[PDB]
């Protein structure tokens, strides 16, 4: 491989494929604080032109962290099919971005190519695709998952109610659930960030979801996203299972950092297997975000991008319902602005479904960064052609304790009526049979929460 | 081994399995614009892209790009600026770079002929490089042709940071009949020589408008060429001074 | 009318009407300018409460330039029906905000309360929309005009072919035209910005354009984007007229800037119904864009919105087929960035759409601003879904003579692919006889200039 | 061109264009009145080749009122589009007719070419149909309008209810309007010939329509068919504005006759903009009819066919939202029995809808004419299968103060369940929700005013 090009006559030569590839990012704050950053946009420009030139194999070969040293390493290098890696090892990344975005690949055809992949050839396609190509390729990707519901169908549009409290207070926490129920929301998931980690409190939170779900027979699925190994007690020592969550990250050290082990997520899907109450095969829910690995001084030298690349190859060996990037989830030190943030979350979709994972995204920003609800607005609808999985939902978008502002209630009604896209279909079926939507619209007395009463 | 600056790069035609390719050739010769790139589904060619991203690179750059005083020194030209002091403020400042400093006016007072029939300015605009290319070229058969069968023939200078309505107020310090501006439009996303011209006549600050003025754009090398754009200005300038209009005022 | 509220304890009082206009806006570069934008955050809020509080009637009868004085406020006041002015202008505008986005207001409701508008109460309303109010209020107003083809039709999406030359080499401008074609762009118009401001010259390039229409038969409409008074000369000289264009600002004193009279409008509109060669009943194009006014110091104190909205109270006189803004044309001074360029796409169509006129956007920026090409097909993409009537295509989007970047023609291929859009349904008919377009997607031939040939 | 033909052998030579015009007609009691009609069937049959045979041109050049002489001679040929005229000038009438039939030729082919025709030319072609000619070319020229309710889309049927009274009396008008209703009746206009013409009256007439539409808000328009200046001193004096009427004449004396200047028209159109309840864009109502131009000595020598079509060309001046001819409303001295009105009516039809208006018909007839019921329900169901906008409604067809006899309400209900055709969309919405209608059909409970209370 070449790790040099002549842009206007003036050579510009990389170190290492890590450096190729970190350098063809699109500015943001986080490739800068991380030191690995292009020098101009010359040099970004020829970044990209150096790894649009370096075959499948050439990235396959050079991951950001060694197989002997890192876990995640040899978990995404042990789940490739070496015969569709064969067929397509001696693409250009030029080559395999025209194949993604060609109107004459299907998706079954990108079904076994996609299995040939590792996190940091996916990456090596995100970097040099424009915005509207990281739309439209993941558009032409979906990637379809059950629980109690069905998500990710095209034509369809999900969303997680997400009733935290700064205190866990049941009343709170079920005054919020009812809201969104009335605007649609919860399809993908009820999920509460709790306050304590604490296996008593993760029941009491749970059989408050669970009451509401079981009380009006709702096709759907509850979660309490604490440490895993605590849901896992929860779960064993009788508290209704529905999806079990980890936080990831894309290296060994980063997975330290995080207090997980490999072995609590195959300890997770035996949990779900014996004790959760779901219907269909799949009942593991994943987060990550740009920004994380860095944060835990476990990117060894690699742009933010290829790290979330790597937490979706992790992820995909675990085939969970549901993965979201948490955007804009930590602030401007990683991502500045709506500008870096829109594209991050284009970024983390695309990789996501090109990975083969039921991609979300939690559409958000906090307060100390240069953004604001507008952002969040644009993301969701830029998102949402893109056939994004699912958004998140609070009352207007304000966490009153985890500190930022994600998407409304009002903003998957919006998203879904603008677009024509329906629930999942098992959850538009109850919000039928509730009078809370008809023909894929709020009734008029949706969006009210004492409808319930 | 493609450099993307390359004349190779901009020949580059990339419709896949076209139907008459020799018709491509033909086509992309007969235009600068991006034609014949082809497509991966509806999104553009790799290449394609890469090459747009190249070109916009360079064009960022040339947007911030200052000619030396040392340039318009050795070009004998007298330099003045509007009120503006840097680049970073004239794109922000439309208003100020439409008027003098509180200095310029009195190099302009002390040090050009009053009274001219026809005055030439010459200002960096929005391009220093549509000045900077283009101006051995078109501004001695300009000055020639205006001498050479006219009359009085005012001293031409620079104004750094100018904008077009800069030359009201100067051409009200001077008493100009007519007042051409030479000055740079906003670059392009491959090309930042393109000159443009403005030109009133015996224009004021308080009554002239825009469509008072003629315009005549896209002078450089790969439009109307500078000593062909020459011509047309010594013409249009005389046809002003006849007609006692410009612009939207001037005969057919 | 109260000028005055409340936020926090501290009190805001503004000057009047036209203060409460300007302050009210998101931030933009023209606004600080003008000298006219808030102080800081609380007060833009502050004049956003306050303004949401006034009565249509309040800003009804305090337009930013006095009747007596300008010939555009007449025009657009004499156009009023009191009728349905009457219904409303006891209206708050935040009563009129959440009535234009009311699942329950119909298209034929809004149909006949938007005839009690003026610009200055249009403009008003969208001070006070979040991006998702402009995208999904602009949505529910279709606005259907028709040329040769039939635009605006929801479902649909048109494009501009934007073939200009920096020589008008009419073999430049025949093989964009080809190029265009193969994408499926024109079915809006194919318009050319000339070099030369002569009739012979525009007879010709009218003549390269018309040569093509019919010689493939296609079902469309050409056009020469010089001064009105020009393309009348060559119309009735006997050149082909297809549009009648003409650039517009929302003032009499800006109109003067421009050179044009209200008289030009009215012959271009007769010249129109002797010689064009148009099927439908719309004939006429005009163009805006935020900063216009305050270039020609003919804002007279107001924002640069509130100005653009007045825009729209003037084409809507003279029922034209198409009008789009050029939202990034001008500079950064007007508007600096890719937050503030989708911003004033969203507003300027929300507004045009709420005026009734036959609103598309030219999604561009210039190289001096703080903007690139992933912002051109972020904001493509959230007017589609807003209902956009059309955008332009040239290239790769790289005018070689405006020098600027617009959309390419992928972008409107892309744009219709990802949505289900389809073109004009005249046009689609011509694609799909061309071998071009089947089922709303471009065919294996599609994207090539050379089929032609 | 030739003014002769010899037809078996015989020269038949004719004086001049109108003559040819005038015998080219099918036999009525009108032309022979007038003294214009051929003298048998040959000579009608001689000039109507001769006819055939002559160009666009020859007709267009030569109109039965001189340009300089006739106002309304000037407002038709000054309304030409000069390009259609130019392509279609050296065409036969034979060649219009036979493209007007053509099934090559579109919707779209025929908007653009009838733009090139005068009314003489449009009557020129009505001359040389056949019956079946005449119903079947103007069902392939649909004409669709839209006030508060769309008419004219291929598929529907709408109706006016006539509610009139002997005495105006607010209690015999709103008894018949809640009848027609209960029929399907309304989608057109609910349109009240008056017993005086007085502001005080109009208004109270007005208010009785209105009083009915605001309370069950039924989409549509009403309308008081007194002198158009008294409609227009009411509605400007705050009557509910819907629909404004006027008869019209196709001729200056004609016009004169009926006390009706052209620039009452225009301040119509402004009275309308300005007060009138109407969502869409049309706001006229035209009335014509056969025989008219002839009562009133302003025929000029020419037949009623010919100068009904000259009415049909004032009109589209103007963009009323309907139109029709008062088919056999006067009596046996214009049009004698079944055999002839049901020729005029479908003459009338096909005129009006090639002249491009909003074409209907009142199927009707008089005491003193040669004709009864069963007429009335030929022609409404041929004109219906020719695509007629609408008919009149009243009780039974009998008119207690205009003394004659127009359709049932019965009729309409007929019409639209035999034909498989549907009210105007937006009406038809609110019958469903009135439980007048399912399906298009009436309900069990349909036909009863009572309904209503
Ligand atoms: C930007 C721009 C505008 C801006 C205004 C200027 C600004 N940018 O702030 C807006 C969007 C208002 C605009 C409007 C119009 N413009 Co203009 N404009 C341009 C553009 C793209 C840039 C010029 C530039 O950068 N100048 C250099 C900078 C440093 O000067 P500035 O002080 O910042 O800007 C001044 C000039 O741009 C001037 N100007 C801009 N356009 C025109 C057109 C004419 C005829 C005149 C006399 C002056 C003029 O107005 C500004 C004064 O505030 C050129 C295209 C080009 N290749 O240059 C077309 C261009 C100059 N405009 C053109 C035209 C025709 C128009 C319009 C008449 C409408 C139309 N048909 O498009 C209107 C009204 C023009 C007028 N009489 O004021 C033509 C002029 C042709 C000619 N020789 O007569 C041009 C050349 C493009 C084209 N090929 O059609 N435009
Ligand atoms: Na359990
Ligand atoms: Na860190
Ligand atoms: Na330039
Ligand atoms: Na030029
Ligand atoms: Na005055
Ligand atoms: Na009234
Ligand atoms: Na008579």
């Amino acid at each position: 491989m070449k790790l040099k090009t002549t842009l206007f006559g003036n050579v510009y030569q990389f170190k290492d494929v890590k450096e190729v590839l970190a350098k063809a990012n699109e500015l943001r704050s986080g490739d800068v604080l991380a030191g690995v950053a292009a020098a101009s946009s010359q040099e970004r420009v020829a970044a990209k032109q150096v790894l649009s030139e370096m075959t499948v194999a050439d990235i396959r070969n050079n991951p950001v962290i060694a197989y002997e040293d890192d876990c995640v390493t040899r978990l995404i290098q042990d789940d490739v099919n070496e015969t569709a890696y064969n067929q397509i090892k001696n693409w250009s990344i030029s080559e395999l971005r025209e194949y993604v975005l060609s109107d004459e690949t299907s998706v079954d055809d990108i079904a076994f190519t996609r299995k040939g992949l590792t996190s940091e050839v996916v990456a090596a396609v995100a970097k040099i695709c424009s915005n509207a190509d990281l739309i439209y390729g993941a558009k032409k990707m979906p990637v379809i998952k059950k629980a109690n519901t069905t998500i990710g169908i095209p034509g369809t549009f999900s969303a997680r109610l997400q009733p935290n409290d700064t205190r866990d207070d049941v009343q709170s926490i079920a005054a919020q659930i009812y809201e969104g129920l009335s605007f649609g929301v919860g399809d993908a998931v009820i999920g509460v960030n709790p306050v304590t980690d604490d296996v008593e409190n993760l029941s009491r939170v749970l059989d408050t979801i669970y009451g509401v779900i079981d009380k009006f027979n709702i096709p759907t699925q509850g979660c309490v996203l604490a440490h895993v190994t605590t849901q896992i007690e929860a779960i064993r020592r009788g508290a209704p299972g529905g999806l079990i969550f980890q936080s990831i990250c894309g290296s060994e050290k980063g997975l330290k950092e995080f207090g997980v082990e490999l072995a609590m997520l195959d300890e997770a899907r035996a949990v779900g297997a014996e004790f959760n109450r779901i219907a269909g095969e799949n009942c593991l829910y994943f987060e990550t975000g740009q920004g994380s690995a860095l944060s835990a001084g476990a990117n060894f030298g690699a742009d933010q991008v290829t790290m979330e690349a790597r937490n979706y190859g992790l992820a995909r060996h675990y085939d969970p319902f549901i993965v979201n990037t948490v955007v804009g989830f930590i602030g401007p030190e990683y991502l500045y602005n709506d500008r870096q943030i829109i594209r991050a979350g284009l970024e983390d979709h695309f990789m996501g479904k090109l990975s083969g994972i039921s991609m979300g995204c939690d559409c958000c920003y906090t307060n100390h960064a240069d953004a604001d609800q507008n952002l969040n607005e644009n993301l969701m609808i830029l998102l949402a052609t893109a056939g994004c999985n699912y958004i998140m939902g609070m009352p207007l978008g304000d966490d009153i304790m985890l500190n930022y502002q994600t998407t409304a209630f009002h903003d998957t009604a919006t998203v879904r009526q603008l677009l024509n896209l329906r629930p999942s279909p098992e959850f538009e079926r109850w919000l039928e049979s509730m009078g809370i939507m008809a023909n894929g619209r709020l009734t008029k007395r949706a969006g009210d929460p004492s409808l319930f009463f | 081994a493609l450099d993307l600056g390359s004349a190779e790069a901009k020949a580059w035609i990339g419709v896949e399995n076209p139907h008459r390719a020799d018709v491509l050739t033909e086509l992309r010769r007969s235009t600068v614009a991006r034609v014949c790139t082809g497509r991966a589904g509806p999104r553009p060619r790799t290449q394609a892209l890469l090459r747009f991203l190249a070109d916009h690179s360079r064009s960022k750059d040339t947007v911030l790009k200052e000619v030396p005083e040392e340039w318009v020194k050795a070009q004998g030209l007298l330099e003045v600026r509007s009120e503006i002091s840097d680049k970073n403020l004239y794109l922000t400042r439309p208003d100020m770079g439409r008027r003098l400093c509180a200095e310029a006016v009195e190099a302009l007072k002390a040090q050009c002929v009053a009274n001219p029939d026809v005055q030439v300015v010459i200002s960096d605009g929005l391009s220093t490089d549509a000045i900077t290319v283009n101006y051995e070229e078109i501004l001695p058969p300009l000055m020639a042709g205006l001498k050479q069968a006219g009359l009085k023939v005012g001293t031409p200078f620079f104004v750094r940071y100018g904008r077009v309505k800069i030359e009201d107020q100067i051409g009200e310090i001077l008493g100009a009949k007519v007042v051409i501006l030479l000055v740079g439009e906003r670059p392009g996303l491959g090309q930042s020589e393109s000159l443009s011209c403005y030109a009133v006549y015996s224009p004021r600050m308080a009554t002239t408008v825009e469509a008072d003025r003629t315009c005549i754009s896209n002078i450089h090398q790969g439009g109307t060429p500078p000593v062909e754009a020459a011509a047309v200005i010594v013409d249009l300038a005389k046809r002003m001074l006849e007609q006692k209009a410009s612009g939207i005022n001037m005969t057919r």
